[PDB]
């Protein structure tokens, strides 16, 4: 895997017809908390959500501050 | 120096969300279809819009088209934007993703947005979601 | 990249130390027993970019992590 | 199912903090000395020990020693610990770190703590810190 190219990069890695475990869980979480939680907090919720399915996703951060998507 | 510090997220635009969605592949690469990938693509599209992103999707780009497209967005001003998202939904191999045609090194795509090559994103988040082999 | 669930990998990339470890250590000492650990590691990313290198971390953590005192 | 959820950190001991610190190398490796490494090792010792870790250092171990050590620490029960920490301060090539002796792939080292091999850290943070 490739790891952040430089400052303020975040890489999010994943590892049926209705999609894939990771994106589904990633998306559910964005819809539920994207607009309030810190993004890595959120991703960490994605890690937990996925590891119960029956794979672990991962994220690699070169972020230098807290990231939030509050409604604009 | 403030442990509570947040990226400034109060620009006119949230920024672009780029999604490269690869389902079927050049025959001779002998790679199977990714049967759920379009569902994934729409699912990210919906989510990232609700968060204010301008979602630009491209399906099954050949490598030339892919590279010139992502180079194009790497070269537009992001001066007004909070951040940049880019997603690859394809097959993977070593540190490469497949376009329809051929494999491309991930570094080669990420590097287009380092500081020395995209001044308008310096200090802003550049987020890459890779769903590959 | 981490081996499995709840692995967290922190990666770095002069007789007094490496920039990475001096900064990881200073932040551990100041904020290590109050901040969430990834929050702290992010501060370390920032503190090392200010030196005129960027470190990084890869989380397979499933929950929040603190080192509150015992 | 709770977004605020935090790891159980209420166990008897915090856990072990292994440091593997490598300053000099089997000279046919032709690897330069790592001058500040002992400052790093001590500074790591101070901070982690301040967070209540049981800090255990080893200097310039060869591959075999390094391995049977980490193998030991992963075969002891962590039943009564909050988490586990393991630092490698050395030279690094590919996904390998160097002991005194030879290089060892980092997946080999971490794998000894994945759940199927180390029962008693299941559900507990396993932190690795690599200064290669």
């Amino acid at each position: 895997y490739t790891l952040p190219a430089g400052a303020d990069f975040l890489m999010c890695y994943s590892v049926t017809v209705n999609g894939s475990w990771y994106i589904q869980d990633l998306c559910e979480m964005l819809g539920k908390y994207g607009s309030s939680l810190e993004f890595t907090e959120l991703l960490t919720l994605v890690n937990r959500k996925v590891s119960q399915r029956r794979q672990v996703p991962c994220f690699a951060s070169m972020l230098t501050k807290k990231l939030h998507f509050f409604p604009k | 120096f403030d442990p509570a510090e947040k990226y400034k997220m109060d620009h006119r635009r949230r920024g672009i969300a780029l999604i490269f969605n690869h389902e079927r592949f050049f025959w001779h690469l002998t790679l199977p279809e990714r049967r759920g990938t379009c569902a994934d693509r729409d699912n990210l599209t919906r989510r990232f819009s609700d968060l204010g992103f301008e979602v630009k999707c491209f399906n099954d780009l050949k490598a030339e088209e892919l590279l010139l497209k992502i180079h194009e967005v790497s070269t537009v001003s992001h001066a007004d934007a909070d951040c940049f998202v880019c997603v690859f939904l394809s097959h993977g191999e070593g540190n490469h993703i497949y376009a329809y045609d051929a494999k491309i090194e991930i570094q080669t795509l990420t590097g287009l947005f380092k500081g020395d090559k995209c001044h308008s994103l310096v200090g802003k988040p550049k987020i890459f979601i890779i769903q590959a082999c």
